[PDB]
């Protein structure tokens, strides 16, 4: 059974997410206008897109349950590692599996391949990130698998530069624990099949998507005419 | 080092 301190913890992450994304994609047209004609074009809007998410995700985070908890530095170190990651998992909600590609509702603020392409990153990041998308769309997840799974990313112990591994830990396990267990009392046959063990892998799929963006990153920001289109929290975070 | 994350954070 789920245990009532589980249920609360999904209540809040539901609640969290709800706040922190929005549907209707209306906070869009203020960012740089997006240029589909001319290298890096869409960089510019795509480089907001990505600031704005950056944001979002961070609020996110302060309502997890323990998230708090942690000493300021092992906060911060959470967020720079898992930023990335969290924003190619809550854009699979925009991710078409029809047409293969992000739909924000309107023609201007749709997201394909050659967009991407148009950012500045190559195929190699790009390809491994469409199977992922479809491979998770695939699990057709329900919403309080996709926040727990958000959150279990978020929280890692892992993470290079952590302070203290042990109650980063304690905090993950409680999270993991309540998504294994809301499965099986929640989550009915054939779907509940092999579903955390394959929630598990797309964690680690992420963690290559996140080795690989960052290289990219560094040689696209390696350059001043490319890192003057980024945001200043972009800087900071990604670095 | 990190000002902007720290401010975000609270
Ligand atoms: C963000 C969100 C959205 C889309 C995410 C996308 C679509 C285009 C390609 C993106 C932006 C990927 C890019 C490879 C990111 C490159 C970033 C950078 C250029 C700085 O190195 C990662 C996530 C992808 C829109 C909405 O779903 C909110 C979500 O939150």
């Amino acid at each position: 059974k789920l245990s009532e301190e589980q249920q609360h913890i999904i209540a809040i992450l539901l609640d969290a997410h709800h706040k922190t994304y929005d549907p209707t994609y209306a906070d869009f047209r203020d960012f740089r206008p997006p240029v589909r004609m001319s290298p890096l074009s869409m960089l510019p809007h795509l480089a907001d897109l990505v600031s704005y998410s950056i944001q979002k995700v961070i609020g996110f985070a302060k309502m997890i349950p323990g998230f708090r908890d942690l000493t300021s530095d092992d906060q911060i170190v959470l967020l720079k590692s898992s930023a990335i990651e969290v924003i190619m998992l809550r854009s699979n909600q925009s991710f078409t599996m029809d047409d293969m590609s992000w739909d924000c509702g309107s023609q201007d603020y749709k997201y394909d391949v050659t967009d991407v392409s148009k950012a500045g990153h190559t195929l190699e990041l790009i390809e491994p990130l469409i199977k992922f998308q479809v491979g998770l769309k695939k699990l057709n997840l329900h919403e309080e698998e996709h926040v727990l799974l958000m959150a279990i990313c978020i929280v890692s112990p892992d993470r290079p530069g952590v302070q203290d591994a042990k109650l980063v830990e304690a905090i993950q396990d409680r999270l993991s624990n309540t998504l294994q267990t809301y499965i099986r009392c929640r989550h009915p046959p054939p779907g509940s099949h092999q579903l955390y063990a394959k929630m598990i892998q797309k964690l680690a799929d992420l963690r290559s998507l996140n080795e690989e963006h960052s290289k990219q990153y560094r040689s696209l920001s390696f350059q001043p005419e490319n890192s003057m289109k980024l945001t200043p929290l972009v800087l900071e975070v990604f670095g | 080092e990190n000002a902007l994350l720290r401010y975000l954070l609270d």
